[PDB]
This record gives structure tokens, sequence and C-alpha cells, in this order.
């Protein structure tokens, strides 16, 4: 797809239909939002994107298998759970990497929607990722400069994307979440404190949900309410479509958005803004070594299709 | 003292390399005043036009 | 880079208005058609360097026709001398120059 | 902007330049300039920003003033000659006014002030067009009237352009402003040989166009507009920054790279006309341009700067947009010195 | 200030992995062959054969030729009474002095 | 002459298409073979130069320098194998290609028949050198050093370009043969004076004249070992070769215009030798010694007597070899102690015995010990200058005394005394380093048996 | 422009030192007025009086430099009896540079200006004697 | 030349000086542009009529057409500045420096 | 502008018909080989930029680069040779038609000319 | 980094341009016209003050 396709006649407004919507199922840690998102995707027929983790980009690029931590992410959620005030900047590095992963995820979702026409059901979004960062800052895990860098990066990337038509939020309370975590099994998750979850909920209910309600509809369900997929699906099928700036979109802005989301490097252009925060600033020697290690991975040396080691052939005529 | 510091590391360098680079830096600061106002360099254009008409006839 | 596509393809896009001696509607001649014709025919093919110095009399006549600077200077001198003579009473304008004789048809 | 509308505007800019380079009537040259400005302003403002609007307004004001002065010069030449053809202008005052107007259009100093601002305001895509294609028409007009050009005024403008371009380039950290000042210096270099030999001006224009196309396309391929942002490109794509270093060395005028061709031929032609002080001063002043190019080469490839953690994700993806002319422009701007005797084809 | 690798330890002695090292690379076989190549093509060829080639280089400087010509000229000058070396590099009869 | 140019070019695809375990081996093999082939250029005629074609020629001045370059390339590879061992394959290939391009450019400078082609290539030599100095240098001063060097050279050389083009326009040709046969005297007008300067200052910057020498210490200290090797062995002799080539069209104005440069060099030799007496950095001491040695070549060229030119050529070859070996020894010491401070590591005569002998022999050659070619060149230049003026002998003798003093002081400070206690990383010297020193020394000692080869075209 | 140039050059070297100095002063004053106008245009003064003061300072500096250069060159030509020696112009240029340093009240500026100005004035004198063309007419 | 030519050239010069000397508003600069265009129209028209260059009587109309095209360009740029800054003041155009 | 205003010059014509009287550049010309080398380097840089095997990937693309560069270089060299031949022809004709401006000089041998000797002491 | 390579006291106060060159929009909101469609108006039935 390119300017030629738009000129020749390929317009996205034709592809958009009743169920051509992007749905973000939000919620606090271990709120069961994933099952609700999957059930919404199954019944509405939309495509389901599992929440973007550290190795989400590894799934879309290459073999779809996660790479090493040294190469893909240089951060650990388990380390953040164990030591959230580490001097390695692992907390903010993980937060920035997760924001970048969700930015790529949103781009892939919008692309899929604008090309195939099928709707998308995402778990949380770049618009909801700031909740974790604000919780970390309130807990004191990250300093003010990290928050400033995150805001600077976000204000340059999120503006070029349309907010989701529907925002489904699960509202499992903090003590129930604590009980689920202490029964989940993962000791690292068990290491999560109470004020962290409380601040996550505070951010969700003070900034995200009101601001999202300013743009579009925001469906809300408790633990019991979210367990009825038919009830949640019926609400989506009868929401007022006026909500969201998507009706204010023509083929021009749609062409711009489709051009943007197809170029992943253009999507992630401002993720690597040259702000030299000690928490994310990788040194020259380490950068060189890690890049050389990445280049030596099978299939990661040349462009996709020209790596003879991974079975690609006809390269002389390709 | 008289050679190693005084001439080589000080005067020889001060006479040619250091002085020239400093002059170039000052001229760079002057030229790139970082103002960006049309009201100024359009007046400069007027002055230039008048001067060219006077000199080159 | 004067890419002379007009002379190559034979098209005439703007050479019809370059001079006043070219063809004009209803054959309305230019005020200095003769002088420009002489200047152009003199300086045709000999090059600009030669044309500046060789066909200089023709160009001077053309400029004089166009601007009449020297003719105006002569007329101004005549007018000034006539005014000076009238001030001293050394001259008397003729009746045909005083609006006393009927001009010929 | 609709792609059809953008293509029509680009074709209108090109048609204006071709009208300037094709007509034999002064009125049509002025018409081509007007069409170029009319179709260039929205191209400058393709991406709507306050900086883009400011750049468009400044460019429009400068080009409008230049076009008014050019038309006044044309009218005076008609008054004193009764001629519209592009030939030996017959009035010195009209010649001076036209020279000032054309220098303002080219950006020759002291009409250089708008170039760094308009270039910085617009994107790289528009900056490339502004610094490469917008120099064709005024240079062609100057080459057609080189006989009537007062050599003193043109030489003073060229020398001032080189000096000011070098001095301005030293204090700049924005890549677009560095490119604008380098363009000013190279325009001075081109206009230095206009009264002597126009084919050398054409050769310098071609070499500069190739070098600037290569540099701007590399910047687009790196999506870098500052030294710090360009520094990160060593980690993701070392080939791009190495080619950028080579092209910067070429722009400095260092042999055996292609950038030595225009300066060498210009010095030759100016020494053939017994001018020895002016080419020497120009060669010495080119060292400032060479200085800021070298500083950029250090920050980009010769030395490695600290990257950011998020470049790990960018490592996985490959560039989608493909500029087919970039390798050819890089090669022609670096390894064409063994081919100078091809100068005759430009005659 | 940055997440950077600790300075690598000072260059590991190649004697550690292979006590016979000859310097050069790390692989013992390529070390041996690099040493053989360097010593051979440096001493046995371009040094020995080079010095012999430059020692028996044919006399194109014409030193022996010049000496023989000088001997013949001296014989002619002394036998015939000529004053050995003249005082003019060119014959005055062909000089049109102002 | 293409018998040497074509293999030098073919070195590049060879190294680029060679396995990562064979770049150094192949490079060394074929650089040594190229040097062996270029040895055939030493068969110079007595009077006429070897005119291979319209573009390339070689006389008894060009041939020794060509052989020196073709011989020095393998030495540079061997010296640079060590520190460039953990680098990636692509960057190692890039470094090798930079060295090859430098060698090719040097060959085409020393063989060029046209002054403008000579200028083009002799300024083209800057790019590989600058890159080598600013990319693979170890310190943070490598960036300033590269700028100083580059800008000193360019500010010297651009007026040379202007003057060469002016001469082409006026005389009709820049070919060395034609410009030598169709030579004409220069008048004492200011225009001729400034043409003389424009032609002279470019090479005066290259072989560092006292006052324009500030770039040499920075360049030689901050650059890697191979870069310092070329800069000291060939890139300084470029200026001397250019001056000896161009002085043909600069007479008789030289007689009167050489006084400032003659005095500058004859005092700068003493000044720089005294500076060497009080240096704390080994590489800086070697660089200032190089300045002092090149002052003699400058004097010899500016005097324009046959003995002066012979001494200049001999000194150029000898000094190139000696300075390259000294830089290699300093590089070994640095790679051992990771510091260039002379007083840091002491008593190396007891830990590295053979390296001590190499240091001793290199210092003896540096101080012009008979019958080394260093002394041959120095004595020829001294005799020429004494014939020029008897007063010169005072400065010449003082310079010789101070050179011996600082060379033996370096030998005593480095390879003598009590060993540094805390230093424990001094391992036994490798076969590679000893072979490098042997390849530096043996041609130098052998040249004393056939000094006629490096005595220049005036022998 | 060329009127002042021929008002200065037509005066023979080492003759009419007062008139030569006056012509050099006029040239310097014109240059200073040009510089003042450009400075006012590019770097606007806060008040009209401030602009007048800036113009006066620049004009006085330039005119003093020109007057000192002319007087020094003519006096050197008179005393040394060598009208065609560039050393006279070198001394005049160094004197002008010293006056520039005095006006700016900086010894380093004074010394640097003396050196560069003296060199440039000597170059100008050499070009006048030999016939060097800064702006060469197209001849090919 | 006749005095009317002098007056029209002086009017063009005055309009050019006015355009080059901004005060506050961008509207007045466009006014000076239109004034210069009008002066050029009058000059060209007088020249064509006086010399009876019949075929060139269409030149002033083309000049006027492109004049009001430039005026429309200026007006559109003016509205964008006002939309982006609230006033058409020329001082708001300050982001781009040097 | 020299050759631009030559009589009979047809505008926008790359090779005039009179150029055919000159020998075409040989297909083994070193300049043509250098044009092919430039094309090959362009192909290598194209491979390098797109992150594919530099020396093996896309043989057809590199072949096209070389062919186009050689083709345009051949035509460019032919035009250059034609223009230099035109320059020499015009110079010779002008010299022949202006004998006064280019007079033969008296040929004095060095035995007759007095060139001053400047000693080197 | 920064606006210029050799900043001065005046220039040091000036910050680098935005990363995407999008200058933050100004808050100089355009004021409306509070026309008084007052009582006297014929369409206001004589006793209606309409502040629009």
């Amino acid at each position: 797809y390119g300017p030629l396709a738009f000129v020749l006649g390929e317009r996205t407004t034709r592809k958009l239909t009743e169920t051509s919507k992007v749905i973000t199922v939000d919620g606090n840690i271990c709120s069961g939002k994933g099952r609700l998102a999957r059930e919404i995707a199954e019944k509405l027929g939309l495509r389901h994107f599992p929440e973007a983790g550290i190795h989400y980009a590894d799934s879309t690029t290459g073999d779809g298998k996660p790479l090493d931590v040294q190469l893909s992410g240089n951060c650990s959620l388990e380390k953040f759970y164990d030591d959230p005030k580490s001097n390695d900047g692992n907390s903010y590095r993980l937060q920035s990497w997760l924001y970048a992963s969700r930015l790529l995820q949103y781009a892939d979702a919008l692309e899929h929607l604008l090309s195939t026409g099928q709707g998308v059901v995402l778990e949380r979004s770049i618009y909801s990722d700031f909740v974790f960062l604000e919780a970390m800052y309130r807990q004191g895990f990250i300093r003010k400069q990290c928050v400033e860098h995150y805001n600077e990066v976000k204000k340059v990337t999120a503006c070029e994307y349309l907010p989701p038509h529907v925002v489904v939020y699960v509202d499992v309370p903090v003590p129930e979440i604590q009980s689920r975590i202490q029964k989940k099994g993962n000791p690292h998750e068990m290491k999560i404190t109470a004020a962290y979850l409380q601040d996550i909920e505070n951010a969700y209910k003070k900034t995200f949900l009101p601001e999202m309600s300013e743009k579009c509809e925001v469906l809300q369900y408790s633990a019991r309410e979210a367990e009825d997929a038919e009830k949640v699906v019926e609400d989506i099928e009868y929401l007022k479509c006026d909500k969201g700036p998507w009706p204010d979109q023509d083929d021009r802005t749609f062409h711009r958005l489709r051009m943007l989301v197809q170029n992943k490097l253009e999507v992630l252009n401002y993720t690597t803004i040259p702000v030299y925060l000690p928490e994310i600033t990788i040194g020259a020697h380490q950068s060189d070594r890690v890049f050389q290690k990445f280049t030596e991975l099978p299939g990661r040396k040349y462009s996709p299709g020209y790596n003879e080691d991974v079975g690609d052939k006809w390269i002389w005529l390709k | 003292k008289s050679a190693s510091s005084l001439l080589d590391l000080i005067w020889l360098e001060t006479i040619l390399p250091k002085t020239t680079s400093f002059i170039q830096m000052k001229m760079s600061i002057m030229v790139s005043n970082q103002k960006g106002l049309i009201k100024l360099y359009f007046l400069s254009f007027l002055i230039t036009i008048m001067i060219s008409m006077t000199l080159f006839n | 880079p004067f890419f002379d596509v007009q002379k190559r393809l034979g098209l005439d896009l703007d050479r019809w208005m370059t001079i006043q001696s070219a063809e004009q509607p209803h054959k309305i001649p230019g005020r200095c058609h003769a002088f420009e014709k002489e200047w152009i025919e003199c300086a045709h093919g000999i090059g600009g360097i030669r044309a500046e110095k060789e066909c200089k009399i023709e160009f001077d006549d053309f400029v004089e026709c166009l601007l009449r600077q020297k003719t105006m200077k002569r007329l101004s001198a005549i007018k000034r001398q006539r005014d000076k003579l009238i001030k001293e009473g050394k001259y008397t304008p003729p009746p045909h120059h005083l609006g006393k004789e009927d001009p010929r048809p | 902007m609709n792609p059809i509308i953008y293509t029509t505007l680009i074709m209108t800019v090109m048609s204006g330049t071709m009208l300037v380079m094709i007509s034999s009537h002064w009125l049509l040259i002025w018409i081509g300039f007007e069409m170029n400005l009319l179709a260039m302003i929205p191209v400058l403002m393709k991406n709507f920003n306050p900086r883009a609007t400011e750049a468009a307004t400044k460019y429009f004001l400068t080009q409008a003033t230049a076009s008014m002065m050019l038309m006044m010069a044309i009218i005076i030449n008609l008054l004193y000659s009764g001629q519209w053809t592009i030939t030996k202008m017959f009035n010195p005052v009209a010649m001076t006014m036209m020279t000032m107007a054309l220098a303002m259009k080219l950006g020759l100093s002291p009409f250089h002030f708008w170039v760094p601002e308009v270039t910085q305001g617009i994107s790289l895509q528009a900056g490339l067009l502004l610094l490469t294609w917008q120099k064709l028409a005024p240079l062609s007009v100057l080459c057609q009237i080189s006989q009537s050009i007062n050599p003193n005024l043109m030489l003073t403008m060229a020398m001032l352009s080189i000096l000011i371009g070098g001095w301005g380039g030293l204090n700049q950290t924005q890549l677009r402003k560095i490119m604008a000042y380098s363009s000013i210096a190279h325009m001075g270099w081109m206009t230095a040989v206009l009264p002597y030999n126009t084919t050398m001006t054409i050769l310098n224009l071609l070499i500069y166009i190739t070098m600037t196309l290569a540099m701007f396309m590399l910047l687009i391929h790196s999506s870098a507009t500052t030294t710090l942002s360009l520094s990160h490109t060593w980690n993701k794509m070392p080939v791009i920054t190495s080619l950028m270093m080579v092209t910067l060395l070429s722009m400095g005028g260092l042999p055996p790279l292609s950038g030595f061709m225009p300066k060498w031929m210009i010095i030759q032609e100016m020494t053939k006309n017994e001018s020895i002080i002016m080419p020497t001063l120009m060669a010495m002043t080119a060292l400032l341009n060479l200085y800021f190019y070298m500083r950029l080469a250090y920050s980009s490839s010769l030395t490695m700067f600290p990257s950011t953690n998020n470049m790990k994700m960018k490592w996985q993806f490959e560039h989608t947009k493909q500029m087919k002319l970039l390798p050819t422009m890089i090669v022609l701007s670096t390894l064409v010195l063994p081919m100078t005797p091809a100068l005759s084809s430009l005659n | 200030i940055r997440l950077q690798e600790d300075p690598d330890p000072e260059d590991e002695n190649l004697y550690e992995k292979n006590p016979d090292s000859h310097g050069y690379d790390k692989d013992p076989i390529v070390d041996l062959w690099n040493m053989r190549v360097v010593f051979f093509f440096g001493f046995s060829i371009v040094l020995v054969l080079g010095s012999t080639f430059v020692a028996y280089l044919p006399d194109y400087r014409m030193q022996e030729w010049a000496r023989r010509e000088a001997e013949r000229l001296v014989k002619y000058r002394e036998a015939n009474g000529l004053p050995l070396m003249e005082s003019n590099c060119f014959d005055p009869n062909k000089i049109q002095l102002p | 002459m293409l018998k040497i140019i074509i293999p030098t070019t073919m070195l590049l695809p060879m190294t680029w298409m060679s396995k990562h375990n064979m770049i150094w081996i192949n490079a060394t093999v074929h650089s040594l073979l190229i040097s062996l082939i270029s040895l055939s250029l030493l068969n110079q005629l007595g009077e006429n130069s070897l005119n291979f074609s319209l573009t390339f020629f070689s006389d008894s001045l060009s041939a020794p320098l060509l052989v020196l370059t073709t011989w020095l390339l393998p030495l540079m590879l061997m010296a640079s194998q060590s520190h460039l061992s953990k680098e990636t394959t692509t960057r190692k290939k890039l470094y090798i290609t930079m060295l090859i391009l430098l060698q090719l450019f040097l060959i085409m400078t020393f063989t060029a028949t046209e002054l403008i082609l000579f200028y083009i290539l002799f300024e083209a030599t800057l790019v590989p050198t600058l890159i080598i100095i600013t990319r693979w240098g170890n310190q943070t001063e490598r960036l300033n050093a590269g700028l100083y060097f580059l800008f000193y050279t360019l500010a010297g050389s651009l007026p040379l370009l202007v003057a060469l083009v002016y001469i082409q326009n006026t005389t009709g040709s820049l070919n060395f043969l034609i410009i030598h046969y169709w030579s004409h005297p220069l008048s004492n007008s200011w225009s001729n004076i400034f043409m003389w300067l424009a032609c002279i200052m470019a090479f005066m910057v290259k072989m560092p004249l006292y006052g324009l020498h500030l770039w040499l210490p920075k360049a030689h200290v901050e650059a890697p070992i191979a870069g310092s090797m070329v800069l000291a062995a060939v890139l300084l002799k470029l200026g001397g070769y250019g001056m000896m080539r161009i002085t043909t069209i600069l007479n008789p104005l030289t007689n009167y215009m050489a006084y400032p440069f003659l005095m500058l060099s004859m005092w700068g030799m003493i000044m720089t030798s005294s500076i060497c007496l009080r240096q704390t950095d080994l590489k800086s001491l070697i660089a200032y010694s190089s300045v002092s040695h090149m002052a003699l070549v400058i004097v010899a060229i500016m005097i324009q007597t046959p003995w002066s030119f012979m001494g200049a050529t001999a000194l150029m070859i000898a000094h190139g070899l000696t300075s390259s070996m000294l830089f290699c020894l300093a590089n070994t010491n640095y790679e051992r102690v990771h510091s260039r401070t002379m007083i840091l590591a002491r008593g190396l005569q007891t830990l590295l015995p053979l390296m001590a002998t190499w240091w001793l022999m290199a210092s003896l050659t540096n101080l012009a010990l008979p019958p080394s070619i260093n002394l041959i060149g120095e004595l020829f230049i001294i005799t020429a200058s004494f014939s020029w003026s008897n007063i010169t002998i005072i400065l010449m003798g003082m310079n010789m005394m101070i050179t011996a003093l600082y060379s033996l002081y370096m030998l005593i400070t480095t390879q003598r005394g009590k060993y540094t206690h805390h230093i424990n990383n001094i391992k036994a010297s490798f076969t590679r380093e000893n072979a490098l020193m042997a390849l530096h020394i043996l041609p130098l000692l052998l040249l004393t048996l056939n000094p006629k080869m490096i005595l220049g075209p005036l022998y | 422009a060329k009127t002042l140039l021929h008002k200065y050059s037509d005066i023979p070297e080492g003759t009419e030192c007062h008139r030569k100095a006056y012509a050099s002063t006029s040239i310097g004053g014109a240059t200073g007025l040009i510089v003042s106008a450009y400075s006012i245009a590019l770097k606007p003064p806060a008040s009209f009086l401030e602009g007048v003061a800036r113009t006066g300072r620049y004009t006085f500096t330039s005119a003093a430099i020109g007057a000192i250069f002319g007087l020094t060159s003519c006096i050197s030509a008179q005393v040394r009896e060598k009208p065609d020696d560039p050393l006279n112009y070198f001394i005049g240029g160094c004197a002008g540079g010293l006056t520039l340093g005095a006006r700016t009240r900086s010894y380093g500026i004074g010394a640097a200006a003396c050196a560069y100005m003296g060199l440039t004035a000597a170059l100008v004198k050499m070009g006048q004697l030999e016939g060097w063309q800064v702006f060469a007419e197209p001849k090919v | 030349m006749p005095l009317v030519y002098m007056n029209i050239i002086m009017a063009f010069a005055i309009a050019l000086a006015g355009l080059l000397m901004y005060r506050s508003h961008l509207m007045s600069s466009l006014l000076c542009l239109e004034g210069m265009m009008l002066s050029l129209f009058i000059m060209s028209t007088l020249i064509i009529l006086n010399t009876h260059f019949t075929l060139a009587n269409m030149m002033p109309i083309i000049l006027l057409v492109f004049a009001a095209c430039e005026a429309a360009l200026g007006l559109s740029l003016l509205v964008m500045v006002s939309n982006t800054y609230g006033t058409d003041y020329v001082q708001n155009l300050n982001l781009l420096q040097c | 502008t020299m050759m631009s205003g030559r009589p009979g010059r047809v505008p926008l014509q790359f090779l005039p018909n009179e150029a055919r009287s000159l020998p075409p550049p040989k297909l083994t010309d070193p300049r043509l080989v250098y044009m092919g080398f430039l094309g090959y380097c362009s192909g290598l840089i194209d491979n390098a930029i797109r992150r594919r095997p530099v020396v093996s990937a896309g043989l057809h693309r590199q072949l096209l680069y070389v062919t186009s560069f050689v083709f345009f270089g051949y035509y460019l060299l032919k035009r250059q040779d034609y223009m230099y031949a035109l320059r020499d022809h015009d110079m010779f004709a002008y010299v022949k038609s202006h004998p006064e401006d280019f007079p033969e000089k008296d040929k004095k041998t060095y035995g007759e000319i007095l060139e001053e000797f400047h000693p080197v002491r | 980094g920064g606006a210029v390579m050799y900043p001065t006291k005046e220039t040091a106060h000036w910050k680098p341009p935005p990363w995407n060159d999008v200058d933050p929009p100004k808050d100089t909101l355009v004021s409306n016209l509070t026309l008084n469609f007052g009582p006297q108006h014929p369409a206001a039935h004589g006793v209606l003050r309409l502040v629009m």
C-alpha cells in the first residue's frame, strides 16, 4: 500500500463496517481482563491481541519466538517486582520498553483494522500505559525526570493515532486483587505491595477513565459483571457510534494513518529520542556489543528473505 | 620552559591555530545571531540595495 | 541553460512578442518599426560582441526614437532661448504660431 | 494533502522552472518564477506546523520582493531598449536591479538570511526541493545574461556568500541549518565563475545537486534532523552514517572525491583570467565548511555516541521506504573525479 | 550516568590459551601459519633474494662505462699532448656571444 | 608502473572476500610480494629517469620511496594486528583497506609525471590518514589531532594548487620532464615571491618546519601505531620529495628567499632536540626527534647542492625506518603497560632482553652512528651546509650532541634501571614484535653496504 | 565609491600627507557608516539616541583607523624617501590596528589587528605596484 | 525621460521601501506588495502605449493576473498566521532563527 | 559561453550528425571500464543500504546497474570527444584565418640566446 | 546538543526545537463578540435583552 493505491481507488472507508472498531479491555493487575477481552473477540468476531509484553516485538518480527533479555528489552518485570528501587533503572527502562511494545501493538492493530477491516480487541493501550508509570512515580520507584521523558515521548507518538471506540474497564477492587495475586502462585507478583495497586486504581479512575469518557463511551463492569460475555457484547452492539473521533475521519486522514502504521520504524521514530537519562542511556561499548550480538542471530543479519543460514534461497536472483 | 612550554605549547599555537579558530568562532557567533526576524534582515536588504546602487551605479 | 525547445520543435511560444517589428494584428506598425528593423537586420548573425560596436549607429537611432531624449533636449533649448528672447523683446512670434492664421486641412 | 494534488503541485513547480529555462521572453520568465512560488508555498506547508507556516511566509515575502525587483528591471530594460528577449541587457541600472533580484532568489548573501530559517522550518522532503530544484531557474537566468553582469557585484556577492556560509555553518547543530549554510557557500562558489565561464557554473551546480540529494536522502533514510539524533544512527545502520561521512568529505572538497572537481575547475578558470587573489581566498574560506562537515563526521561515524535502550526494538525492523536513486547519487558525488574531461559535454 | 559494560580486562596474554603463541591471532594453527608466512616472505624471500637482486643489479648507472671512457680519454689527451680536461663544456666556435 | 599499482588495487577485493581468519595472513603475504616486485624499480639509469608511460615515471628519488612504502605496509599490518584483534571483521577489513588506499595513493604520488596529479594524490593521502587517526585512536585527543593535521596540511596546500594551475596556464604544461627542460629563471618581483611561497609552504607544512610543526606531535601521539608509522616514514618524506621536485622552477629566487626557512630549520633542530631532552611522553619525544631530523632535510633542500640532495634522500630513507621502528617499540611498551609515560615503566632491560637490544640498535641509528645511512645523510648535509657557510657547523654539532643525548636518555630511562615493582603484566615479547623489529632493522643495516641505492638521482 | 578611491590614490605617495590622511579618513568614515547602518538593521538599538551613539562610535573608530593609516604611511614614505616600499603600508596598517585596539581597549585585539592589518596593507601596496586584480575583468 | 516616468519609478521605490520596512502587521506588507505591482502595471502600460507596441498591450493584464495571484497567496498565509497566533503581527514569526 | 552560440548548432541535440566523422570510443576504453566500475559500486551500495548480501544478492540488479552506466558512459564519452574535436577544429581554423595574431617567431638556438647564469654558492 | 554549537548568554535561554517540530499550540484564545440584541431592537419585542 502507498500513495499509488490511494490514487488508484483503494479507500479504507469502504472496508469499515459495523464491527470495524478497536476495543481496549483495561483493568488493574490480575483483574481478569484477558478472559473478558478474549470472550469479546470470540463473539464480536474481532481479532484479539494479547497484552504486549517485553517480547511482543519478537513475536511480530522474525520467528515469533522471544529473544534474549540482553537483546530484546534489557529489562525484567520480575526484577522490578523484586527490587522496584534498583539503581540500574530497570523500573523505568521496563516501563519505556512496555510503552514502545504497546505503541507497536496499537500500530499493528490499526493496520489490521484499516487493511482487513476486522475489528480489534486489545488488552489496555498506550493511552492506559501511563497508569503504571504514575504508580511507579507515586511509590517513588522512578524519579521526576523519567516521568518527563515518558511524557515527552508519549506526546509525540500517541497524537498520530485514533483513540479506541470502546473502553471496557474491569473494576476488581484492591483487596480482591491482592487475594488473587496471593493465590495466583507467582512469588514475584506476590511481592507487589498494596500502595502500588491502590495508585494504579487511583490513576485509572482519576485520569484515564474520565479522559476516555470525554472522548468516547467507557463501559465499566465489576468482577461479577465482567463474567457475562453476552452482557458485555450486547452493550458494545448498542453503543452510540457518535462517540470517538472516528466518524470525523475521511479517506485522507485514513490514508495518512495507514501510511504511518505500515512503517514500523516510522512508528517507533520518536521512541529513541536523544534524551540522555541514565536509566535508559546505553553506553557506546555496550551498544556496539549488543548490536553485534543481535546481528549474529539466525536471520537477523540481512533483511528478511536474504538470510541464507535460515533456508532463504535464490538470493543471487532475489 | 623557554622552548617546550613557551614556544610550542603556548605562543606558536596562540599565533596561528588558536587565534584563527577564535576569530572564526566570533564571526560564526556574529553571523548566526539566532534572531530570525524579517523586520531586521529586510531592512538589511534595503540597505544592501541602496549600497549596491550607489557603488556599482 | 537556455534549452531552446522552440527552435528545435519549430514551435513559436513567445517569439511573436519579443520585438515590435514582428507581425501585429491588423498590421499596426510600431512607433519605431523602421529603426528596430534596421537594427535587427544590421545585427543579424554577427554575434552580440560585434553587434554592440558595429551596429551601434542603428541602435543609437533606435534608442533616440524610443525615448527622444536628444530631441527633447533640443526642443527644451529652443523653448528656453525663445523665452529668454521674449523676456528681452528681441523676438516676436509669428501670427501662425500665435493662433492667428487658419491651419491647413 | 491528497497525493494527486501533491503531484500536481510538484509538476507545477517543475513546469515553472522549465518555463524559466525554456522561454525567450522576459515576461514568460517572470511568469515561470511566479508559478514556481505559487506551487512551492503549499509544498513548503505540506505538513502543517507553525514553523512550516512561518517558513512559508518568509519564503513568500522574500521571493515576492525578488520577483517585483526582477519585473521592475525587465520594465526598465524594455523602456531603454524596447526589447523583451533574454539578451545583453541595455541598461546598467536595470542590470543591477535584476542582479539583486536574482541573488535574492538564489539566496546569495547578503540576501542569505531567509535560507537557514526556511530550510529549518520545512521538512527534509521540502528542504531537498528548496535547496536543489529551486536553484535551477535563477542560475539559468544568470547564465543567459552573464555577459551583461557587472563582474564586481557578482564577485562580491559570491565571496560574501562563501564567507557567510562558512561562518554560519560553524555555530549550527541542526542538520537542516548546516545544509542551508553549505548551500549558501556552494551558491557563492557557483556564482564566482558566472562572468568567466558558465559551463563551470553548470558543472558545480550538477555536483552540488548530486551531493545535496545524497545528503538529504541519507537524512530521510535516517529520519534525523539534529546531530544528537543522527548520532544514534551508527547503532541501527552503520552503513548510512559511513556513507554520510564519505559524502561530507566530498562536500568539503577533498580529493580524490568528486567535490574537488568544481573547486578545481573554478580555480582553473579564474586563474586563466588573471584572478589569483579571489580563488585563493575562496579556497582558504572553504576550510570552514570542511570544518563543520568534519565535526558532523565525528559525531556521526568517526566517533560513536551513546544510544538509547529502545533502539533494540528498532533493530528488528527493516526500512520500508526505498529511495532508488540514493546509491547512484552517492556514487556520482564521491567517485566521479577520474571523469572530469567529461566537462566538454556541458558545453 | 549510563548503562555501559565494565572496562574489559587488559588484553589476555595469548600464552594463556597456547603457551606457543607467536603473537598474531588466537587460533594456534593460524598463529603458526601466520608466523611461517611472515618469516618466510619477510626474511627468506624479500630480504635474502631482495638483497641479492639489488646487489647483482646490472650497471645501468654506467659507472664502469664512465670509468672506461675516462681511461680512453686520458690516454688520448696525454699521448697526443692535449691538456686533459678542457675549460669549456661547449665549443666556443658554436657560441654567438652578443 | 602498473605492475605495482594493479596488485595494490587487487589487495582490496582480496581482503574483502577473504575469510575472517585470513585477512592478516593474505594481506601480509601479498604486501610482501608487492614489495618484492617493487624492488625491481631500483634499477635506475645514470642520467635519464624511467619513463614507463605518459602518466607515471620513476627516478633514483622516487624508487627508494616506493620501495619504502611497499615494505612499510606489511610492517604496519604486523604492528596493527595486536590491538585490532577484538574488533569486528568488517572494521578490520576497513582498516586494512584504509592502509591499502594510503599505500596506493603514496605510490601514485611518487610515480606521477604531472604536478597536478601529484597534488591530487598527495592531498588524497589525507583522507585515509585522518580516518585512521580519528577512528582507531585510543585517546579523546584524536579528534583535535586529526583537525590540526588536516587543517595545517590544507592551509599549506591550497595555495600550492592555485600556483600549480597558474603555472599550467602560463607555461602550458605541468609535466615534470617538460617543466625541467623548459625551465626559466624567476624575477625578484613580488608576484614571483608569492608564487615561490605558494609552491614552498605546502611542502614546508608536510615535513614540519619549526613553527608549522605543532600538528606532528598531536598526530603521532593520538594516532594508532600503523598511522604513526606512515606519518613518520612516508607522509613526512612526501613534503621533501615535493620540494626537491618543485625547486627546479623556483630558481634563482630561492637563493634569496631560503634565508627565513634555513634559519627557522637550523634553530628548530636545536629547539626540538632540547624539547626531546625534556619530554615525558615517549611518542611525543619520538615526534619531536622526527621534527629535528626533518629540519636537516629542509636545510639540505633549501641549499640546493648535489651533496645536500644526496644527504636529504639518504636521511629521508634512514629517518623513516628509524622513526617507524621507534614508534613500534613505544607501541609495544604501551600495549604492555597501557600508558605512554616514559618514567612509568623502568628497568625493562632485565625483563625483555631482546627488546632492549632492539631499543639500543634503534637509538644508535637515531643518533647517526657510523656507518649507518643516517650518518651518511647527516654528514652529507653537514658538509653541504659547511660549504654554504662555515658558521653552520656550530649548530650542526650542537644538534648532533643533543640528539645523542636525548636518544641515550630515552634508552636509559626505558631500558635500564630498577624494574617497576607494581607492574606485573609485562609478558615475554611475542615472535611478531621481534620479527617486526628485525624487519625494521635488517634493511636499514643492509643499505649501508649499498648506499648508492638511496643516495638520490644526483649520485 | 570610486570617487573617494581616486581622491586618495591620485595623491602621490609621500606627498600632501594632510590631504592623503583626509582622504583615508573619509574612506574609513564611509566604511564605518556602512557598518553602523548594517549593525542598526541587524541588531536594533533600543533608542534613537543609542543608535546615534553606536553610529558615532563605529564611524569614529573607522575614521581614526583610516586617518592614522594614511598619516603613518605618508610620514614613512616622506622620512624613508621610499614611496614604493610596502613596509610603509605595513607600518600604517599596524598603526591602524593599534588604534583599533585602543578604541576597543584591549591589548590582544590591538596586537592582532596590527599584525593582520599591516599584512593586508602591505599586500594592497604590492598589488598596486605589480598590478594584481582583485576583480579581474573576464578575459579568458 | 518624461517626468511621469520619474514619478512612477519613485512610487515603485517608495512602495519597495515600505515593504522592506515592516512595522507590526503583515497586512501592510501585502499592501506594499500590491502597490509595487500597481506601479509596475502603470509603468509598463505607459511604455507600451507610448511606443505603440500593439501586441504587447496584453502584458499589463498578465502582470495584474499574477499580481492578484500573489495577493491571494499572501492573504492565505496571513489567515494561517492569524489562526496559529491570533494576530497578524510580524513579530510572531520568530520560531525560525538565524 | 563559448560553444553555446556556434553557428549551425541544433538545440537539444546530444550528438550532431557531424560527430559521426570521428572514431567512436572503443568498447574496451578505460573510461568506459571506469563507468562500469561506478555502476558496480552503485549496485554494491544498493545492496548494502537494503541490508542484503553485498557481493551476491541481486545479480540482475547489479547487471542492470553496470549496463546502464556503460551505455550512458559510452554516449557521454562520444559527446565529449565530439566537443573536444570541435574545440580543436575551431582553434585551428581561427589560427589559420588570423595569421597576424599568431606570427612565427625567429628561431634562435641556445648558442645565440643569452640566458643569465645564476650561481649556487 | 542544544540550539547552537557555541551558545552565549542571550542564546542559552533559548531551548531546542520540538522533536517533531510541532510547536505547542498557543492558548491565545480568540474572544467572541458579545453583541447586545437589546430591548430597543425591533426583533426583540421591545423588552428583551439578548446578550449573545
